[PDB]
């Protein structure tokens, strides 16, 4: 569960990332299929390559998921039920595979924010990509 | 696979007494039941809406018995299950892109399977063994995903 | 989530083990202990030995913790307050522990409830199992 | 671990540049801040009630120095991480009893580290190659546990 400074730290952290959500996504991606290769077996119709417009194309569709999410901290469940309903009937996408983007993201933010990622802004956003991830996969069975 | 030859020996006994065709085709059966999206590679399968549906299902079964057929030959290279699945390592991920995950999840719907099947002859033990198994078998099965 | 279908089901199976709970809780430790090693990392304390008094008295424990949650499987956050505070604060046992042990008590129930142990009803235990684990883990952070 | 030249070119140019004191103390201290249970092995390490008192406590900085300065000679045999983590493996199960998953915890807090650090410089390919290696010694020191 995000405690009051959980969220008002996702709040500003996410703040910082403003603009490049979408280019932060389509990097925590890349991050993804090169280091949890097994991770590509979902994207089997994309086009993998550094720079591919598929990628940066789903990049920011992730990153705006995101972006709604934070927006709606206190409904978040519903914020994403869409979500949910999609990747738990048609993507079907293995819950640990959650546990690896999510990895990722936090990576690509660190390596982004340095000033803001810190202890205290990592653990809660931890939580958060979690949380994310476990609105995901409610729906599964 | 590190296997002691006492863990070897009861694992090989007891494999001695499986019906391949129905223990496959009620494991591969419970794997599309109780973990749902694993349901995403079988769409050509049919009418999988129900557990019957599933476990009626003969291309399930069939594909179930595959699987296991394939399982019951790597016992045969405890030492090798890498080289012994060095094809379907490739096949499954180049091909079938099929998240080695869903290995795990198999190995360990066997497991329970197995139990199910050997009831009270399914020991700690026995079953710590098998554990061992079925971990080399996803691992060996993964191995080649790139 | 546990569905109408879900609860039935766990009240029949778990109904069945009756008496036998503390001998399948033990038999559930044991398994554990053997294929997972390092689960042991959290008993240093207790004899581990096949049959040992400890695990023993440790799979009642456990098993009746169980019966707590099957009685009351609408209010399971409730019902098990206080063994999340005691997992989550004290014990800190690692999260991905629970699916071991989990799994180990799939085993134990698959072993001695043949008749009983149906595709949809193993469905359900495992359905049941990951939200008392979810339950336990839910105030770690 | 199996790390293309280019790869283990990539993991020691980077290491080479880390400030093994401050980013040992830095990945421990956000492993007890952002996974708190891990804390249960360090009631003797006093206050570790706040991030501030975590990442400041001065055992914590220390035991931090250590891990990575071990962490830092595996380095050196990136084709040998089992022997050279052996009697650490043995010390962390049989006297520590410390759950291997604290190891893997460890590995993904360092890339994290690693990342903040080196920012642009930690790109992709340079992630995979870590991730690697942390695998690799998160396994390595997991060995020896029985
Ligand atoms: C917190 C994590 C995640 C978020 C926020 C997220 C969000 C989304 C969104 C917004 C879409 C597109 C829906 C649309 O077209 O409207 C999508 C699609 C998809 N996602 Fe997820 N997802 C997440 C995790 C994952 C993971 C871990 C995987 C697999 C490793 C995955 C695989 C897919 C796939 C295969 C698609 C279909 C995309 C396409 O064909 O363009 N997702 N996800
Ligand atoms: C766990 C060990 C497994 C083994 C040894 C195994 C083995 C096999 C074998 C021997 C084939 C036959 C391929 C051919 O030559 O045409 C096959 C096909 C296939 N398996 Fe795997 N399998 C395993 C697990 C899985 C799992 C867990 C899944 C997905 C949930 C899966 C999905 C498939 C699919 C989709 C095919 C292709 C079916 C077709 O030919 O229509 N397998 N498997
Ligand atoms: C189904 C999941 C679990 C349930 C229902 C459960 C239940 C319990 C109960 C009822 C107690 C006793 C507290 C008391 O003394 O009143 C306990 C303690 C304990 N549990 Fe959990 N537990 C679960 C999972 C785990 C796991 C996965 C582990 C680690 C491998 C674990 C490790 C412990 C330990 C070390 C103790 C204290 C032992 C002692 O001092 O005797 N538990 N648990
Ligand atoms: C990830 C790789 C790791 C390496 C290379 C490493 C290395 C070391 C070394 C060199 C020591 C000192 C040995 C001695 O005193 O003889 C030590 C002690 C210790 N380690 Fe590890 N460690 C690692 C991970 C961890 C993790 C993840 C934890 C738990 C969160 C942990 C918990 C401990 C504890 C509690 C001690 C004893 C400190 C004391 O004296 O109170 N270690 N470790």
């Amino acid at each position: 569960v995000l405690s009051p400074a959980d969220k008002t730290n996702v709040k500003a952290a996410w703040g910082k990332v403003g603009a490049h959500a979408g280019e932060y996504g389509a990097e925590a991606l890349e991050r993804m299929f090169l280091s949890f290769p097994t991770t590509k077996t979902y994207f089997p119709h994309f086009d993998l390559s550094h720079g591919s417009a598929q990628v940066k194309g789903h990049g920011k569709k992730v990153a705006d998921a995101l972006t709604n999410a934070v927006a709606h901290v206190d409904d978040m469940p519903n914020a994403l039920s869409a979500l949910s309903d999609l990747h738990a009937h048609k993507l079907r996408v293995d819950p640990v595979n959650f546990k690896l983007l999510s990895h990722c993201l936090l990576v690509t933010l660190a390596a982004h924010l340095p000033a803001e990622f810190t202890p205290a802004v990592h653990a809660s956003l931890d939580k958060f990509l979690a949380s994310v991830s476990t609105v995901l996969t409610s729906k599964y069975r | 696979v590190h296997l002691t030859p006492e863990e070897k020996s009861a694992v090989t006994a007891l494999w001695g007494k499986v019906n391949v065709d129905e223990v496959g085709g009620e494991a591969l059966g419970r794997l599309l039941v109780v973990y749902p999206w694993t349901q995403r590679f079988f769409e050509s399968f049919g009418d999988l809406s129900t557990p019957d549906a599933v476990m009626g299902n003969p291309k399930v079964k069939a594909h179930g018995k595959k699987v296991l057929g394939a399982f019951s030959d790597g016992l045969a290279h405890l030492d090798n299950l890498k080289g012994t699945f060095a094809t379907l390592s490739e096949l499954h991920c180049d091909k079938l892109h099929v998240d080695p995950e869903n290995f795990r999840l198999l190995g360990n719907v066997l497991v329970c399977v197995l139990a199910h099947h050997f009831g009270k002859e399914f020991t700690p033990p026995v079953q710590a063994a098998y554990q061992k198994v079925v971990a080399g078998v996803a691992n060996a099965l993964a191995h080649k995903y790139h």
